[PDB]
């Protein structure tokens, strides 16, 4: 029909979206939505109406969760972040479903992303890859992480909704999370257990040390598989074998006092087989 | 995966449909212009990807239970609902249209997809471009491509429908630009959007600029040019400048329906690889080569063919090999003129071997070919529809024949047999007797060329001239062979010429195609082309010919050592 007619029907839809991203749905009519969106892809305007969408999207991430990440930067940051996120997901949910009977035929004609993954994209662009929030959330689970590792305890189920919330964000696998989250934390441990393994190498010897480097790969690959993400353990194993093994390899066993001559001349049992179970 | 239906998923869907005909749990009810509809959540959930969230969604329409659904028609809704409780969908052939796009505004996957097929079934002749635009509106790719083959296949023979008239500006520009046109000539498309810019002149002047340069410089000739200058709206300057544009740029380049050669369809020639028995191939008379073609079943064989006045190929009945660790099929092909492939259609009643189809009057006619026979009578015939898309079945054969032929002469139908004629009349639908033949034989074919009737060979070189304005058989002569050997004669028309094509075999020697012109009055073969063995193999026995135009960009050339 006429451009009025449409103009209005888009109108009215935005504003529905509106009230939707302000948790208003309950005062919704899913039908009238869903009629609309009909007679508008119908009439061979779904261009319009996608640009629009992604329009409204990211002006309202802008306007809302842009503000609160950076207005709570330090009072409860991760919280307000999963909150935010929670929030985002339960309203693409209908957001997604309205705009999915729209991306059948829009997405198998123009060959495009779905609305679900404009939504994961646009949020990635515009919270989680900005300038300060990116480096700031990257500062902050550093600093969490090293605070856990020192020995006190701190919140764990947190770190990993971050990590699933990083994941599903990633929205085709593993590229974008395992380069925002591991690359740094990669750096951090690498110097960590660096330091940790030039510290205890020259305060013991090769008698407890093997234990108290056993219990640190236990305790490690137990925090990456319980907070951290599924697979996880590849790299991060394999740095911290480079790390402190084939660190400890040529000085340990040779050098004195006890390494791997003397606990085999007065016959230890335990300590050759551990020294084979580790190495 | 763990799951059964065996008396136990039929049992609980008629439950369900026990309770929704009682009116029974029902707890959202369908308001549809007044009309009522008690149905179910689970039901509208798993069937339809509207209605999920229709309910799923916490808002004001999932807790109403009289929710009032507008812009859906009601019969279409009932019976998408008993399709959601009972799965037969029982689509007729007018509310197609209606029912798929209550489909698409509901989002029902299921039916989607059957309305879809049955509609990309069903581009028979007319609803062509009325579906084309029908699937330009709900985009939907697969309709949208049959149809546009099949429009650049028929529209551009027809090209006078009124839904055409009615058609979007990206849709005709899609039509016009493709180089999918089967017109032999460049006028034809030119006029097409003169007439579709004629019934909204000056009101559609801005498209009077863009479908004028799709049809390119071969037909913005400076007349139809200086034509439309001196017709537009008045005081239009710039208008006559953007015209006066489109003359010499964008590359003007030749089509692809003007390669409509007239060439020589061949069906069960010797296949080059021992693996495949079988093969259909070509020749052209003017390019002097040997084109192939794909098997349509790939295994069966015993085929016949048949060439409607549009240049049409279609093939019916067929034996098949068992296959077991040749059986007879009723099933029905169609040859497609730019995808060198074969869309089946509807299949026939009967399993017929080798069937004779006669086209006349649009009508395809299928004469005798052991239909099946096992009595005194078996004497049967079966015609089809090319519009309608059915078998119809009419008078049945008078005698009991094998191994017969049947052309079509004067829009009436002709079979002969070894000594007996017989003349069906469409309009009436009976058989009239015809003149006999004074000779007996069998094995032979017939070719109907004008208004006689060349029954050739039989057992030989029987040249039998029947004429229909005079009713009577004559002798012209014999053909020129050399003895000692038995010709294989195939009699059909070419450029408007009677000719034949003939092969000779004797013994410890090669075969020999060869094609010669004969002159009526001449009663003489005179030698036309003899085909050379350094492009043509040998084809067999059981091989057919007919006369067909096809495209020699689309099919591939037959690759045989000399």
């Amino acid at each position: 029909m006429d451009e009025k007619y449409v103009n209005s029907i888009w109108d009215l839809l935005k504003n529905a979206i509106q009230e939707i991203q302000r948790k208003n749905n309950s005062g919704l009519s899913f039908e009238e939505l869903y009629r609309n969106a009909y007679t508008m892809v119908l009439h061979k305007h779904g261009e319009k109406l996608y640009t629009g969408l992604r329009e409204v999207v990211t002006e309202h991430l802008i306007n809302k969760v842009r503000e609160d990440v950076l207005n709570s930067l330090n009072n409860n940051f991760l919280q307000t972040l999963n909150q935010a996120w929670n929030d985002h997901q339960t309203a693409m949910v209908m957001i997604r479903d309205i705009l999915m009977y729209m991306d059948r035929v829009y997405v198998q004609q123009n060959n495009v992303e779905n609305v679900y993954n404009l939504g994961l994209i646009i949020f990635r662009d515009q919270v989680v890859r900005y300038g300060c929030i990116r480096d700031h959330l990257r500062q902050t689970l550093l600093d969490m992480i090293a605070r856990e590792r020192k020995g006190e305890v701190v919140d764990r189920g947190a770190i990993r909704n971050a990590c699933q919330m990083l994941m599903i964000l990633g929205l085709e696998g593993r590229s974008v999370y395992e380069e925002d989250f591991e690359a740094p934390f990669l750096e951090m441990s690498a110097e960590f257990f660096q330091m940790e393994s030039q510290k205890f190498l020259a305060e013991n010897s090769a008698s407890v040390y093997i234990k108290k480097v056993e219990a640190r790969i236990n305790e490690e690959i137990e925090r990456v598989m319980h907070c951290l993400d599924k697979s996880t353990e590849e790299p991060i194993v394999k740095v911290v074998e480079r790390e402190l093994i084939s660190k400890h390899m040529k000085t340990i066993v040779e050098m004195e006092n006890s390494g791997l001559v003397h606990m085999l001349k007065n016959g230890k049992t335990e300590d050759l087989g551990c020294m084979y179970k580790l190495f | 995966e763990r799951q059964i239906n065996t008396e136990y998923a039929v049992s609980l869907l008629e439950q369900l449909k026990l309770f929704y005909e009682q009116q029974l749990f029902t707890d959202i009810v369908l308001i549809v212009e007044g009309t009522e509809f008690p149905c179910h959540k689970m039901v509208l959930a798993t069937c339809s990807s509207y209605f999920r969230a229709m309910f799923m969604s916490g808002l004001s329409e999932s807790k109403q239970t009289h929710v009032h659904l507008r812009n859906v028609d009601a019969a279409t809704l009932q019976i998408i609902i008993t399709y959601a409780y009972t799965g037969n969908l029982a689509m007729n052939d007018s509310t197609v249209e209606q029912l798929y796009e209550t489909a698409c505004f509901l989002q029902v996957e299921d039916v989607l997809q059957r309305c879809r097929e049955y509609l990309i079934k069903k581009i028979n002749a007319e609803n062509c471009v009325r579906l084309l635009s029908f699937a330009d509106l709900f985009s939907c790719e697969e309709l949208k491509q049959s149809a546009k083959r099949m429009v650049e296949h028929k529209f551009t023979a027809v090209y006078h429908q009124d839904a055409f008239m009615q058609l979007s500006h990206d849709l005709l520009i899609d039509i016009l630009s493709s180089d999918n046109l089967n017109v032999e000539k460049e006028e034809t498309v030119r006029e097409a959007a003169m007439l579709w810019l004629e019934y909204n002149t000056e009101s559609r002047s801005q498209y009077l600029s863009s479908v004028l340069s799709q049809i390119r410089i071969d037909a913005l000739s400076e007349v139809t040019q200086r034509a439309w200058f001196q017709g537009l709206p008045p005081n239009d300057k710039s208008v006559v400048v953007q015209g006066l544009y489109k003359s010499m740029p964008k590359f003007f380049k030749p089509r692809l329906g003007m390669t409509k050669e007239e060439m020589m369809i061949f069906i069960e020639a010797s296949s080059e690889n021992p693996c495949s028995l079988y093969s259909s191939v070509c020749y052209s008379p003017q390019a002097e080569k040997v084109y192939k073609l794909c098997s349509p079943p790939a295994d069966l064989h015993k085929v016949g063919t048949v060439v409607t006045p549009d240049n049409d190929i279609y093939i019916a009945g067929g034996q098949v090999p068992l296959k077991n660790t040749f059986r007879t099929v009723n099933c029905f092909y169609w040859f497609d003129a730019q995808q060198n492939t074969w869309f089946p259609k509807t299949p026939m009643l009967f399993v017929r071997i080798k069937p004779s189809l006669v086209c006349c009057e649009g009508y395809i006619y299928a004469i005798g070919g052991d239909s099946v026979g096992g009595e005194l009578n078996r004497r049967t015939v079966e015609r089809y529809d090319t519009e309608k898309d059915e078998w119809t079945m009419v008078s049945p054969l008078p005698c009991a024949w094998q191994w017969s032929a049947a052309v079509v002469v004067h829009d009436c139908i002709y079979v002969m047999t070894l000594n007996l004629m017989y003349c069906y009349f469409p309009r009436s639908d009976s058989w009239v007797e015809m003149a006999m033949r004074q000779t007996s034989r069998s094995f032979a074919s017939a070719a109907a060329f004008g208004d006689k009737i060349f029954y050739i060979g039989g057992l030989s070189v029987t040249v039998e001239i029947y004429d229909v304005n005079k009713n009577e058989w004559k002798m012209a002569a014999n053909i020129p062979a050399k003895r000692y050997s038995d010709p294989c004669v195939r009699a059909v028309v070419i450029s408007n010429s009677l000719c034949v094509f003939m092969r000779e075999t004797h013994l410890n020697e090669r075969a020999k195609y060869v094609t010669y012109q004969y002159d009526l009055e001449l009663d003489r073969w005179s030698l036309r082309q003899h085909i050379s063995e350094r492009v043509l193999w040998d084809l067999g026995r059981d091989f057919r010919c007919t006369v067909g135009k096809l495209y020699p960009s689309c099919l591939e050339e037959s690759p045989w050592k000399p």
